[PDB]
């Protein structure tokens, strides 16, 4: 009552009553601005629950004992956590925070972690750095949210008080509970209110940017905000994914006991696979109906193309023949006290036995359930636990089969009884062929190769220049410039007038650290490499390539799973733990390195790499001869990297959560940000699944029908890896489903394969597929909605965050997670509402000057979010899968256009003056009154700007560009080609797009990308500011020219095309008759059905795609100078400028004048794209086949395209289809109508705007 | 069973994990073999009592 | 001194790791010897499985260690072997400015002549610092010195730091309670 007394027009302003219009809108986004918590704390007082979220909540959370006998001290001084039960015991604990604070100076009530401890500890007392460390620690777990807690609920709140809706296409109510039944907003409300007490202050903590402050309850424990994340994360599921109570329930019934727990991240952690293991990894076990997905290979086993051949039935032979699951499952809710929720899931579980749409989305509800908080630690615990891992090898490579020493390289013998002449014979191989290859010493590849390393994100030459000091070379410090140090760009602009054998010794340097925390896992430890040692790793990158795209080629997503979990294939999931830890020079890095070396020395003899010369080494490979052998330069960097590779990895680690924490220790683990990581591992698995299946699975079986299945299995067609894991397909043969217990076998098998040389394989058997974390059953779609959670954002270093215009750019990838996810909209896309209603406003504090900030809803319907009613149309009227930006905008404003120009009179703007858009009215008054051209224009204003520029003087600054040109490009004909491309380019070409796509922007562009991350504190935030209030205060006259252009056009829809798929079958978890839109539009559409990773390859022009430098404008730039006219020399040139041999240029140039260009390619002349929400669906049959030209009622003379400029028929395509997709219900069939202009007023207009971009 | 465990015999003497040399699953179809055992008894009945 | 490289990679060692290899057969010299833990072939077995255990890396000669334990010193005893002590030593180590119950931890010690050492003096041993740690156990050795331990915290010494020319001590122990932070500094007469 208490909020409808202020948002009464709001609430049924985005619930489809009235329409939405601005005046609402900055009405109640002052509203939005005007709060405090105890406002916020007022409303979950005031709405009362219908007791079915009630339960009972045991008082163990709110007693917590002190925290000093968790933490100890190790004989390093290392500040390292007492660990109490096993050792992945190792997070924060849930206790004691109100002792170790001091009060804030005006907020009397809300306090901070206390100076003087804090400089106890700057001086080294052993109780005050213990202290610090648990309450920095506390602090960085209570950071991880997006936006201030209360925000959302406030959104929820004002979203959904609105009551049930209704679905225009089902035409009745939803059955969504409301907002009085949900269990998580009822014990949010109750600890919050416990949690205060008698304090007039009623919120648990305050969020400021940099750390949070906390409330003087004696009562108050540290588990308490990752806590409330949970519970306001279910309680805003609950409302938009349509939930049931129970799961709900007993996931809140996890976090409280969660809370319970001696550590909340620990048992969140021991806790994650309870929901799976009990729905998804034990579903149906005995059916008898149900269809499922009929997908076909396309025969050749390297192109990944897929026919779906219609929908099958189901019959009793197709249920699950995995293994049990009761015993496991039942012993991991005994050992935690969890027997009651584990016992419910699986009666509910036992219920179901027909495969439709109400179980797939009981999968769905059971899966949402999980915590979706990110699990922390301090950096010393993630170094000394996960680091100290080291892989046992229980059949090493015998002492005897190892030749003598080729400088430090031992060659493994022929006649070797081991396992690992299989590896050797094939990086062998791999690496002569790679050698052998002309592709390989194209100075263009090797300059690529060097583009491909030095990323912004590059970091740790932190010894490395102290080192390269600690031996006697002088390096440029280049002193007066406003990069940072620690960028891999600075390096390499020190590293590049230097020889090989100077930096020869910098190979041996270490490496800082970098963190990252992920949903429900270890946090990732990401780490850089510095720049000679990524140098010289180069045929460990070449070779693992040439294997994963020539030799065995596993794959460089979803419907691949959704093949291999068709009921009579079944497949079996294979992770490997611990990957980078359980590869080491032990047996995997020194047979590499031998395999390497001896295969490179062949066809690259004499002739040195980048940079490395020539050398020798003496060898000892015959037992009786010494002599001292020629190398080439790659066998040379082998011999260099060799030493890096046997000696192990030091780790220079600086935490800021703990102060008196700095160590370096050695490890073996392998570095996982390196530039032959993923790529090596996909090599690896791929070629030990191979030898397992061709050699040492038959070696060892008596069974006649494992060895039947080992043979038929292969690498080649039935194995599909990335990273380190991957799944394996297996083929329904005629008799149906595979005998199960032959499969498990040959699965125990596999683990004894692994237990051999050091890999532990983690392989489940259920029935489903997972792959690259995406849920498969039954060839059905399962969304995981617990691993994109809401409310939280990771955030490793302890800095303070963006300013405001970036909290707001997040929430549109909130919203489009939401896209992808399947949820339902009536609740969803008006919870969106009210959430970026609510961001919208953010009182500047300029001095003695009040400026208010606030975006139009234009603006956020320009990005991406589709409207309820436009102008008195009809309630809940388009769908959100219309494109972003001015296609979009065209679009849905299109389909109202005459509704549109008569509500226009409606409040009557009348003019004389008759356009062929409106007519009768003027659109000034109207729409810079309401704002549509000032939030127009204002979406287009950058987000995020900034720009330090500290003064750069011009000798240094050109010293460290010409340093920079000079390692990027070492070969001079790289120099003499784009000088001539620039040369011939501003001879022809140049005045009509005054802007090139040149190789020598790259040392601009790394120069400037070196100071993308220099956050300035004050001067470009207020420039920022000035920008947006003198673009608000303008008042424009009109649209863009893209607009304007595509506004003379018409089409028409009707004869509602046939569907593509079958209505009954669940392809998609969240989507069903329920999901009106979404569903309905899939089955209009159909799914994608392509790899679609090699579609967008193959419409990209360049013969690698790979430049360092924005493909994509290069593409767009040979089709801009194409359609305007500009002799072929413009082209020639403008492919030089990226470099080219000047006869492939000159070849394409010819070529590209020419051809005919695919529809989805021709978007670059107009600066279209497809969204990132037709990726699930189909669209390359509906622009070939569902919006075409020349419409059913014939020629109209607003229809003819001459033969000359005849890529507006392409344009048109994409602008018929995103009228077809604004649009809700079905896809339907559009012909082109009437365009008022003409081919050549559109040719004109098109050639005019493209006279300036 | 008796050519299963003198295949693991086998296995156990060569120190492999699988017996190379093996007598049991091999190419011959031997389905009427039978070596003694306590079902039968010197008369030609059973052993139940 | 270890077995089997792999239980100073496995056990993250710190350090420099030297792969070495006696010129003599071991494996006759480990049943000669008399009185060892058990049977002489069960010390025989458990070498060979320490071998087994280790690694394939091709190790070194034992000869680099003794030639960089012994060779230098003695070019030292043939060029500073008849000046005096007092000038031609020099100490460095770890000290810490107040006084309660001054303190200098020995760190490395430096034989070289006058110019070397006067050239040493001036460097800037003021970059590395730590933190000190002293107990209060001292042991039978005669001078008013007791056990301390030290932990380094920044980046190591470099050797060019030291020198090409001198001749330095390789390893050492940590003798002179709280921690200090204490930063090293150059000592000669």
């Amino acid at each position: 009552s208490m909020i409808l007394t202020q948002f009464g027009p709001f609430i049924e302003s985005i619930s489809g009553i009235t329409d939405q219009s601005n005046d609402v809108f900055e009405n109640a986004a002052k509203a939005f601005s005007m709060f405090t918590r105890s406002d916020v704390y007022k409303a979950l007082d005031e709405i009362p629950f219908s007791e079915d979220a009630m339960l009972p909540i045991p008082p163990t959370i709110y007693t917590k004992p002190s925290h000093d006998s968790y933490y100890y001290i190790d004989a390093l001084n290392r500040v390292r956590r007492k660990t109490y039960q096993g050792p992945d015991d190792v997070y924060v604990p849930n206790c004691s925070i109100v002792e170790l604070l001091e009060p804030h100076e005006t907020l009397t009530s809300y306090g901070r972690l206390s100076e003087a401890i804090e400089n106890r500890a700057k001086d080294g007392d052993s109780q005050a750095r213990i202290a610090t460390t648990y309450g920095r620690i506390a602090e960085s777990q209570a950071r991880q949210i997006k936006a201030p807690l209360e925000k959302f609920v406030l959104a929820l709140l004002v979203a959904e008080a609105g009551g049930s809706l209704y679905d225009p296409v089902l035409q009745k109510y939803d059955e969504i509970p409301g907002l009085s039944h949900n269990c998580p907003l009822w014990c949010f409300r109750e600890i919050c209110r416990h949690i205060s007490g008698p304090l007039p202050d009623r919120a648990p903590y305050l969020y400021l940017s940099a750390g949070v402050f906390w409330l003087m309850s004696p009562r108050m424990t540290s588990a308490i905000p990752p806590l409330l994340s949970d519970l306001v994360n279910l309680a805003i599921l609950q409302q938009t994914a349509g939930l049931d109570p129970s799961l709900v329930r007993l996931g809140v019934q996890i976090c409280l006991h969660a809370a319970a727990s001696s550590s909340y991240a620990w048992f969140i952690l021991k806790t994650k696979s309870i929901f799976p293991q009990n729905t998804l990894h034990s579903m149906y076990e005995s059916l008898e109906g149900g269809y499922c997905p009929n997908l076909e290979w396309l025969e050749p086993r390297s192109d990944y193309k897929f026919m779906y051949m219609g929908a099958m039935p189901l019959s009793t032979k197709y249920a699950r023949s995995a293994p049990s699951n009761d015993k496991k499952a039942r012993e991991l809710g005994e050992k935690y006290g969890l027997s009651s929720v584990v016992s419910e899931l699986r009666r509910r579980t036992k219920t179901y036995s027909k495969h439709d749409f109400t179980s797939v989305r009981y999968i769905r509800d059971a899966m949402a359930c999980t915590s979706g908080i990110f699990l922390v630690r301090t950096p010393t615990e993630t170094v000394l636990q996960e680091y100290t891992q080291s892989p046992e090898i229980k059949v090493p490579i015998p002492q005897k089969d190892w030749t003598g020493p080729i400088g430090e390289i031992r060659i493994l013998k022929d006649t070797t009884s081991s396992i690992a002449r299989y590896l050797y014979r094939t990086w062998y191989l791999a690496a002569a062929r790679m050698a052998a290859q002309p592709r390989t010493w194209d100075p263009l590849f090797q300059a690529i190769m060097r583009s491909q390393y030095v990323t912004a994100r590059g970091g740790s030459g932190a010894t490395l220049r102290e080192s390269l000091y600690a031996i006697n070379v002088s390096l440029p410090d280049f002193k007066g410039l406003p990069v940072k140090a620690a960028t891999k760009i600075f390096q390499a602009a020190q590293l590049a007038n230097l020889p090989f054998s100077h930096t020869s010794v910098a190979i041996l340097a270490d490496t800082s650290m970098g963190l990252r925390n992920q949903v429900q896992r270890r946090p990732r430890s990401i780490m850089p490499l510095n720049v000679p040692q990524q140098q010289v790793s180069a045929p460990h990158t070449l070779t693992a390539d040439y294997i994963n795209y020539h030799m065995n080629l596993s794959t460089t997503v979803i419907p691949l799973g959704v093949y291999a979990s068709s009921p009579p294939n079944q497949s079996i999931n294979i992770d490997i733990s611990a990957c980078d830890a359980s590869i080491t020079w032990d047996f995997f890095l020194s047979v590499i390195m031998a395999a390497i070396h001896e295969g490179v020395a062949s066809s690259s003899i004499g002739k040195p790499f980048m940079g490395v010369p020539a050398s020798i080494v003496n060898d000892e490979s015959v037992v009786g001869v010494r002599a001292a052998r020629p190398i080439s330069g790659m066998q040379n960097m082998i011999q260099h990297l060799s030493k890096l590779y046997k000696r192990g990895f030091s780790y220079r680690v600086n935490d800021s959560f703990s102060p008196g924490n700095d160590f370096t220790h050695m490890t073996t683990t392998f570095p996982s940000g390196s530039t032959a990581t993923s790529t090596e591992h996909t090599a690896n698995n791929s070629t030990m699944m191979e030898t397992f299946l061709t050699v040492w699975g038959p070696e060892h079986t008596d069974d006649p029908d494992v060895l039947r299945l080992m043979k038929s299995l292969t690498i080649q067609r039935n194995y599909v890896c990335q990273g380190d894991d991957g799944l394996m397909i297996i083929d329904g043969n005629t008799a149906g489903k595979v005998n199960s217990e032959t499969i498990q076998k040959m699965l125990e098998l596999i683990s004894k394969y692994g237990e051999e040389f050091g890999w532990k394989y983690d392989i489940a058997y259920d029935g489903t597929a997972e792959y690259l974390k995406l849920y498969f059953i039954f060839g059905c779609r399962i969304p995981n909605l617990s691993r994109h959670p809401i409310v939280g954002k990771e955030r490793a270093n302890s800095s303070a965050e963006e300013p405001w215009p970036a909290i707001l750019d997040q929430i549109m990838g909130i919203f489009f997670n939401g896209v992808h996810d399947g949820l339902q909209w009536q609740r969803w896309i008006r919870y969106s509402w009210a959430l970026c209603c609510a961001f919208s406003r953010q009182r500047t504090m300029t001095g003695e000057s009040v400026g208010y900030l606030q975006y139009p809803m234009w603006s956020f319907v320009y990005w991406g979010l589709p409207l309820v009613k436009v102008f008195g149309s009809d309630p809940w009227i388009f769908s959100w899968y219309m494109p972003t930006g001015d296609l979009g905008m065209y679009s849905w404003i299109s389909l109202i256009r005459p509704l549109m120009t008569r509500w226009m009179v409606a409040n009557g703007y009348v003019t004389d003056k008759c356009s062929p858009v409106f007519g009768n009215a003027d659109y000034r008054k109207c729409f810079n009154e309401l704002k549509l051209y000032q939030g127009y224009y204002m979406a287009q204003l950058p987000r995020n700007p900034k720009k330090s520029g500290r003064a750069a003087p011009r000798e240094v600054r050109e010293q460290f560009t010409q340093a920079l040109s000079d390692y990027l490009m070492q070969n001079p004909e790289l120099k003499s080609r784009v000088l001539r491309g620039r040369s011939e380019w501003e001879k022809y070409g140049a005045g009509i797009i005054h802007n090139p796509p040149s190789l020598f922007d790259v040392p601009h562009k790394w120069y400037q990308g070196a100071q993308e991350a220099a956050t300035a504190t004050r001067e470009e935030l207020a420039e920022m500011d000035e920008t947006l209030m003198r673009a608000r205060k303008h008042s424009y006259s009109s649209f863009s020219k893209l607009l304007e252009a595509y506004l003379l056009v018409k089409w028409r829809m009707c004869e509602a095309r046939e569907p593509s798929v079958d209505l009954r079958l669940p392809l998609c978890a969240g989507i069903d008759p329920l999901n009106s839109d979404p569903f309905l539009k899939m089955v209009s559409v159909g799914p994608m059905l392509q790899s679609t990773r090699k579609y967008f390859a193959q419409t990209l022009f360049m013969a690698k795609t790979v430049s360092g430098l924005d493909v994509n404008a290069i593409d767009s730039a040979l089709l801009r100078l194409r359609t305007l006219g500009a002799d072929k020399k413009a082209l020639t040139a403008q492919l030089l400028m990226v470099g080219l041999q000047e006869s492939e240029a000159d070849a394409l140039a010819g070529k590209i004048m020419l051809q005919d260009v695919n529809t989805v390619q021709l978007a670059r002349v107009v600066n279209l794209a497809v969204p990132d929400t037709w990726m699930s669906l189909d669209f390359d049959t509906m622009f070939k086949h569902h919006v075409k030209l020349l419409p059913k009622d014939g020629r109209h003379l607003n229809t003819d395209i001459p033969p000359r400029m005849g890529w507006l028929r392409a344009i048109l395509r994409f602008l018929g289809a995103g009228m077809a997709m604004t649009a809700t219900g079905v896809a339907v069939d559009i012909y082109l109508e009437d365009i008022h202009g003409g081919g050549r007023s559109l040719g004109q207009r098109f050639m005019t705007w493209m006279r300036q971009e | 069973d008796e050519a299963d465990d003198a295949t693991k015999k086998q296995a156990k003497d060569t120190e492999k994990a699988k017996a190379q040399v093996t007598y049991s699953d091999t190419g011959i179809n031997n389905a009427n073999e039978l070596s003694r055992s306590g079902n039968v008894d010197n008369e030609g009945g059973s052993n139940q009592k | 001194f270890a077995h089997a490289d792999s239980e100073l990679l496995n056990a993250n060692y710190f350090g420099h790791l030297l792969r070495l290899k006696i010129p003599y057969i071991t494996e006759v010299n480990l049943m000669i010897r008399k009185n060892r833990e058990g049977g002489e072939l069960f010390q025989l077995v458990l070498s060979y499985l320490y071998k087994m255990y280790a690694t394939s890396a091709q190790p070194k000669w034992f000869g680099s260690l003794l030639r960089l334990l012994i060779c230098p010193w003695l070019h030292m005893e043939k060029l500073i072997g008849e000046a005096d002590p007092a000038s031609t030593s020099a100490e460095i180590g770890w000290h810490v400015p107040r006084e309660q119950l001054d303190g200098f931890i020995p760190y490395v010690s430096i034989r070289a002549p006058r110019l070397v050492i006067e050239e040493l003096m001036e460097k800037n041993w003021g970059q590395y610092h730590a933190q000190v740690i002293v107990t209060d156990q001292l042991v039978v050795g005669e001078p008013r010195r007791v056990s301390a331990k030290a932990v380094i915290k920044g980046n190591h010494l470099p050797v060019k730091l030291i020198s090409r020319f001198a001749c330095f001590t390789l390893t050492s122990k940590y003798e002179m309670g709280a921690a200090y932070n204490a930063r090293l500094a150059f000592r000669s007469d």
